């Protein structure tokens, strides 16, 4: 009834009673939680010390108690203090409440250091356990199947990484539209919610490289690329596509979109550029 | 421009050049920030009013809220009625792609005392939803 | 075995329990783990009670029967809020009626009243019209007394306590300490200074040096055999306006009026 | 379509209900800060009309 | 400051008249709304009738 | 009857309602504006009165 | 007779399902669509009694059940069972409802609104239970089917409004059945009951239900108070987590009265009486508030006698309560006129009574107030008096008792003196002049604060029903 | 500048105090005022469920509106007398 019996327990001394103490508490610490809101202390110090093989348990009881009473906050250094024992919330609609707080927390925090330098994704700005939990929900949502789910939480937190496994993985031609449309949603996500300069460039020239991988595909999309980032570069590699293929009305279709559409000072260039390459005079 | 706006004593010229230097930032966004910053400070009517513009182009088709609220701020706190009236206009630009949101800002500023601020409220939604239409702003300019 | 503590007790060297309890506290934890610890009930259970349930209860008044500090304050700190929700229902023992009674004497002797009356209501359920008052009496008129402020009463009381001795006494040496402290901290605002023969009358000390001692840190001079309360009174005072709470707690008037103008305007 | 007596999508609805509660959380944040700051918007304007 | 705190709480009586006639005229807005949608009917049952 | 879709708002919290979320600091920065000018009007009535 | 009654009870039954329906599909506007489920309560409860018991089952058959007409028939054998007109072909439509769809639509598999069936199901049984007074098995039975559903939803807001109304009935027939019948039983699955609020309560965090969170505070803060124990109650109640959004006018007293409890039994009585005015003040005062009115009266006269200021006689004399506030009364006067043996009686005489509604253990604490009160009104009637004199007075034995009694209470500051055993007598020290001290300004910026509390809660408020009004169709 | 500033004797008025038989009688005469037209005032909202809002204007007055002249004056003395305390109390801290 009274969960003070096992207080009293921690306050004891002996390591082989402590031992029963934690597991006792870590039954009901779900199911009972301002009963043992006073012994915490107690349970960080076992947490700080390394003389137990229930360092892992102590923190669990503690990260627990801690986001019920509303410090999600201080709970999420001790979610990451236990290592283990998430596996559970993520299949559990009833408690995901300490996944909620490190995805948050993740995402706040990366994009501060994403402007200072890129890469923090294999240095040690970002703590590789800080890492791999958010790692963690990009294989849930692919489990789930839901593709628009992933691209979204990595674009959020300034992830290209994540972007670049996640297009490969869809990237098998299992339809043709799909895999398009996915793109499309990127696109127009990008745009509008990345504020940061040099990562919203970064993933819509990516986007290019993608499209242009298959052999089938719209040449719209890929045209669309083109005039928002507003390179010549990229306007002579499509049209060297389809100097292969040797379709002049395919590029006469896409020239008429390109040519209202784009900058007159890029435009200029890219003439004077696939003047230089040689072509048909119908496409300039 | 940005000198010769200084040393020029005709008005229109000052006018010609205060708009001819948003139309150079076209599009170039928090790299076109230094400007409007030394052309809002500065003590003339005609460099405020073409420096609202050069927020409106700068920040085009982009939502952000630095561009938004000093557009808002100025036509409050500016009296004069050029820069009341340019500061209404270029707020359309600025939410060219969010124009349907554009209805319930300018609403205050429709029903406005002062005559300029509405000759202004009348342009940025006509220039607003004119290639995606919009059933809220004909209604306001009614 | 489990039986060494119990036959220990019945040695009676209640130091030797305590040195006995580490080494069977680990054996403690198998037969912790066959009772659910009133999570559920059953019969099977039952029988693990009376098992659990004298083992922990010849610690519990050995500990207090062994008169060094550890040995008293940790050791029943532990015993003491097991035992009696451990039991079914909340708790059916035979010893029950003198344990409730040790429970109370230890509250007070940690020095907090708050913890006292806390407990009182959860005792009450259990007691209402199933023991009541027998010998559960004696800790609620120890408490009764100090709020009434009858101290003259509580010092008879204690003592009185001690012709019916089994532990009573391990309790009664630190509310003797705590009487004494109750007062002083009544009689600073009673008094500008009173004489050494009237406090020491108060304080119930029965010679000189113990008047004395006491006087001298609280920091209460004594000259010509007068006590002052004017020193402490006054020293007290400057270091709450040495600490810093006191620009907001006050409310600075300048502030106060900046208050009244921001709300209108807002 | 779905149903319990049908395909539900052979339980695909039970992990996804467990990763849920992260993504709605922000949702009903975002519910309660819209019910005050409309209310607020509008209270302004109110007020702004009548001077 | 005893004059200014009486003067804050004669406001409060006036801003309690406003909160009452905001609910009163909300209370109208009520009706209104109610009357129009019994109406429809009516007007319906009008070009089939004739 | 029994059962629904699941992933139908899951993929519209990512997509469509972050976009919304973001509109809606929008019209909070529009509060922030309309507070000034509620003080600035109160301003101008002082010197329509003079 | 069979057809008769329940097709009469069962139209009412149609009517009321829209209401429900109608209201959550086009999604919540909170605090409105609230209130009228709390209305259609009202009728529900009265026709479950009238014309047979029944026509839920014959309702049960007509909406589209997924299992729960088995549970119905176990409710139904208790109180006698009936069964004829109530089976298919005599009772049965799948037509007639946009509830359940046509008969085409449910054939085909389209989505679930038999959640919103079940929840409403849901809603009789706990409905039934308490109108017939049901004990024993029906209490598990009932607790047992119906949480497992709840969360085999996808604890959406809409149907987290109007399931956490079940709670209230959920908790009602446990403490019955617990304090009709003492048995090992109730105690055991009480601890797998605050277990089962918490686990809801962190779900309704997540999910962030307003009225969800506080009704499930209520239940369980009793429920610990009950069993007795203050320390998991206080510990519950400072991590400031009660909701103000969705909060009634029975709520937010319900809340005050355990806040009040908690305090005067901790020994701080200005903090107690702080929360049981609130209390009242919050409530209605009606003949079905009457059980909490008559509560809250008890309790407040002894916090205030623990304080050592006392309640007015016109306070129990124009009272309609007040022939169960006769001991009450007697501790007013026992009190005041400061009289041992009084007092020794007065507890005495009314103590099953006193003991019965549990304040008997604050009692105890006004013994001690009752020589804390007649020493006051010595401090106030005397201004220098010898020891001697106001030892006569409260009947005390030596010098030396009245002397540790007062020092004692002018530690708490309740008579106001200082003793002179330099002199043998008592002097009063309150001599006023408080205009001429600096606390006035600060007297005053508290009341000035409280009325721009109402100055901000009158603009925020008067807005919220107009911009929907503004939207709402007008001629 | 030259227009709107008016030498350094334009901080001056801002720190100086007034004699106080003016202050208490700007007081009460503003108290006095608000009782006399809070007759008014009560008049009107015994009243008030009549339709026509034109007639109770006539009628229980709503031109030269109670309600309106009493919130006007009891703000302005209200305003004057944070001043005059913050004023007062500025001096009293600053100077000494």
């Amino acid at each position: 009834t009274t969960a003070a019996p096992l207080l009293a327990l921690l306050r004891e001394n002996q390591d082989s009673v402590k031992t029963y103490a934690l597991e006792s508490i870590n039954n009901v610490v779900d199911q009972l939680w301002s009963e043992i809101s006073n012994e915490l202390p107690d349970i960080e110090a076992l947490y700080d010390d390394d003389t137990f093989s229930d360092r892992e348990m102590a923190a669990l009881i503690a990260s627990k108690v801690y986001y019920n009473l509303g410090e999600y906050e201080s709970a999420v250094k001790y979610a990451l203090a236990a290592k283990d024992r998430f596996d559970i919330d993520e299949k559990s609609q009833f408690v995901e409440t300490i996944v909620s707080k490190s995805i948050e927390m993740y995402v706040q925090e990366a994009s501060k250091q994403y402007t200072k330098d890129e890469q923090f994704y294999t240095k040690d700005i970002i703590d590789p356990k800080l890492t791999s939990i958010f790692e963690r929900m990009i294989e849930k949502c692919l489990k789930a199947s839901e593709l628009k789910l992933a691209l979204g939480i990595a674009l959020e937190g300034y992830r290209l990484d994540i972007i670049e496994s996640a297009l490969k993985s869809k990237l098998d031609q299992d339809s043709t539209s799909e895999n398009v449309k996915i793109i499309n949603y990127l696109l127009t996500l990008a745009i509008t919610t990345v504020t940061n300069s040099k990562f919203r460039s970064s993933i819509l020239r990516k986007s290019f490289d993608f499209l242009m991988n298959m052999p089938n595909c719209d040449y719209l999309t890929l045209n669309k690329v083109v005039v928002n980032l507003n390179d010549a570069g990229l306007a002579l590699q499509l049209f060297k596509k389809l100097k292969e293929e040797n379709d002049e009305g395919l590029s006469a279709q896409i020239a008429f979109d390109l040519v209202s559409s784009a900058s007159q000072q890029l435009l200029e260039i890219l003439v004077t550029e696939l003047t230089a390459q040689g072509y048909d005079p119908a496409l300039l | 421009m940005f000198t010769y706006s200084q040393e020029t004593q005709h008005g229109n010229i000052t006018r010609g050049l205060a708009v001819g230097l948003a139309l150079i930032n076209y599009g170039r966004q928090e790299l076109a920030d230094d400007l409007i910053t030394k052309m809002l400070a500065s003590d003339e009517s005609l460099l405020r009013y073409g420096g609202a513009f050069t927020i409106a182009l700068a920040y085009a088709g982009t939502g952000n809220n630095s561009a938004v609220k000093r557009l808002l701020h100025v036509a409050v706190s500016d009296s004069n009625d050029d820069v009341r009236r340019a500061a209404v206009i270029a707020l359309g630009f600025v939410l060219l792609r969010d124009y349907t949101t554009v209805p319930r800002i300018v609403q205050l500023l429709s029903k406005s005392h002062n005559a300029h601020v509405r000759c202004g409220t009348a342009f940025a939604l006509g220039i607003a939803c004119a290639g995606k239409g919009l059933q809220s702003a004909i209604d306001v300019l009614d | 075995l489990t039986k060494s503590l119990s036959i220990a007790f019945e040695n009676g060297d209640y130091a030797a329990c305590e040195k006995l309890l580490p080494p069977i506290k680990i054996e403690l934890i198998k037969n912790n783990l066959l009772i659910p610890d009133l999570s559920i009930q059953n019969d099977i259970y039952l029988n693990d009670l009376m098992i659990t349930k004298r083992i922990l209860e010849v610690g519990a008044l050995a500990s207090i029967q062994t008169f060094n500090f550890d040995s008293f304050e940790n050791y029943f700190n532990q015993l003491k809020p097991y035992y009696f929700s451990n039991n079914h229902k909340l708790s059916e023992s035979d010893k029950k009626s003198k344990l409730i009674s040790l429970y109370l004497l230890n509250l007070l002797s940690q020095n907090n009243t708050t913890k006292f009356h806390s407990e009182l209501q959860y005792l009450d359920k259990h007691i209402k019209n199933l023991e009541d008052d027998s010998l559960l009496s004696y800790p609620i008129k120890l408490d009764r007394w100090l709020m009434e402020g009858s101290y003259q009463k509580a010092w008879d009381l204690l003592q009185s306590g001690s012709q019916n001795i089994s532990e009573f006494d391990s309790f009664t040496d630190i509310l003797k300490s705590a009487i004494r402290d109750e007062i002083a901290k009544n009689t600073e605002l009673s008094y500008d200074f009173l004489p050494l023969s009237n406090i020491k009358a108060l304080l119930f000390f029965n010679n000189e040096k113990e008047t004395e001692k006491f006087a001298l840190e609280r920091n209460w001079p004594i000259v010509n055999s007068k006590v002052y309360f004017n020193n402490q009174s006054k020293e007290k005072a400057d270091y709450e306006d040495e600490m810093m709470h006191e620009e907001d707690q006050k409310t600075n008037i300048i502030e106060k009026a900046m208050d009244y103008a921001i709300s209108i305007e807002n | 379509m779905t149903a319990a007596v049908t395909s539900s999508n052979i339980v695909l609805e039970t992990h996804e209900s467990g990763i849920k509660p992260y993504f709605e959380q922000k949702i009903q944040e975002t519910e309660l800060k819209i019910r005050s700051k409309t209310e607020n918007v509008r209270r302004l304007e109110a007020q702004r009309n009548a001077l | 400051i005893n004059i200014s705190n009486n003067l804050q709480k004669a406001l409060t009586v006036k801003t309690n008249d406003e909160l009452m006639v905001i609910y009163i005229s909300n209370l109208v807005r009520s009706i209104i709304a109610f009357d129009d949608l019994i109406e429809n009917k009516i007007q319906n049952k009008k070009i089939q009738e004739q | 009857n029994n059962n629904s879709a699941l992933s139908n708002v899951n993929s519209d919290i990512y997509f469509k309602l972050k976009k919304l979320e973001k509109e809606y600091e929008l019209l909070t920065l529009q509060e922030d504006y309309i507070k000034d000018e509620q003080r600035h009007l109160k301003r101008e009535l002082k010197r329509a009165q003079e | 007779l069979h057809h008769s009654e329940k097709k009469y009870a069962e139209e009412d039954q149609v009517q009321e399902l829209l209401k429900v329906l109608n209201e959550i599909s086009k999604t919540t506007l909170t605090l409105d669509p609230r209130y009228i489920w709390r209305s259609l309560k009202d009728l529900s409860s009265l026709r479950n009694q009238e014309l047979l018991n029944a026509e839920t089952l014959c309702f049960t058959v007509n909406v589209l059940y997924p299992d729960s007409s088995s549970f119905k028939k176990n409710l139904l054998k208790f109180i006698t069972s009936n069964h004829k007109s109530s089976v298919p072909g005599s009772a049965e439509l799948r037509n007639s409802y946009p509830a359940s769809f046509y008969s085409v639509n449910t054939e085909k598999k389209t989505i679930e609104v038999t959640a919103e069936i079940n929840c409403f199901m849901h809603l009789l049984v706990q409905l039934f239970l308490w109108d017939s007074k049901e004990l024993e098995q029906l209490v598990e039975f009932n607790r047992k089917v119906v949480i497992p559903n709840l969360l085999c939803y996808y604890n959406l807001r809409s149907l987290n409004l109007i399931n956490a109304k079940l709670w209230f009935y959920i908790y009602l027939s446990h403490e019955t059945l617990a304090r009709s019948s003492e048995e090992i039983n109730s105690d055991n699955q009480n601890i797998i009951l605050r277990s089962t609020m918490m686990k809801f309560l962190k779900i309704a965090s997540l999910k962030h239900d307003n009225e969800t969170k506080a009704m499930l505070i209520n239940l369980i803060l009793r429920d610990f108070l009950n069993n007795g124990e203050v320390d998991s109650a206080s510990d519950f109640i400072s991590k400031l987590e009660y909701p103000h959004t969705d909060v009634s006018s029975s709520l937010e007293a319900r809340y005050f009265f355990y806040l009040s409890k908690i305090n005067a039994i901790q020994l701080d009585y200005s903090t107690a009486n702080e929360y049981i005015i609130a209390a009242i003040r919050k409530a209605p005062h009606n003949s079905k508030s009457l059980g909490f009115l008559q509560q809250s009266n008890k309790l407040h006269c002894c916090i205030q006698l623990l304080m050592g200021d006392i309640p007015e006689l016109s306070f129990f004399h124009q009272s309609n309560m007040q022939k169960s506030l006769l001991p009450y009364y007697h501790l007013t006067k026992a009190v005041k006129l400061g009289d041992l043996k009084k007092f020794t009686s007065t507890i005495t005489k009314y103590k099953q009574l006193l003991l019965k509604d549990d304040t008997y253990q604050l009692c105890v604490r006004l013994r001690s107030n009752v020589i804390k009160t007649g020493i006051r009104i010595i401090s106030l009637t005397y201004k220098k008096i010898s020891l001697r004199d106001i030892c006569l007075k409260l009947n005390l034995d030596s010098e030396q008792t009245v002397e540790y009694m007062v020092s004692r209470a002018i530690r708490d500051g309740v008579i106001e003196a200082k003793i002179n055993h330099e002199d043998g007598f008592i002097e009063t020290t309150e001599l006023l002049n408080i205009y001429d001290s600096e606390d006035p300004q600060q007297v005053f910026d508290e009341r000035i604060k409280f009325a721009n509390q109402l100055h901000d809660e009158y603009l925020v408020s008067m807005r919220y029903p107009e911009d929907k009004k503004t939207q709402q169709n007008e001629k | 500048k030259m227009l709107m500033n008016l030498h350094k004797e334009q901080w001056q008025s801002g720190l100086k105090m007034y004699d106080y038989e003016e202050k208490e009688e700007s007081n009460l005469a503003a108290t006095k005022s608000m009782v006399k037209i809070a007759e008014q005032y009560s008049k009107r909202i015994e009243e008030e469920k009549e339709l026509t809002e034109e007639e109770l204007k006539t009628r229980y007055v709503g031109r030269q509106d109670p309600k309106k002249h009493l919130s006007e004056t009891a703000d302005e003395t209200l305003e004057n007398n944070i001043v005059s305390v913050l004023t007062a109390g500025v001096n009293s801290v600053a100077i000494k």
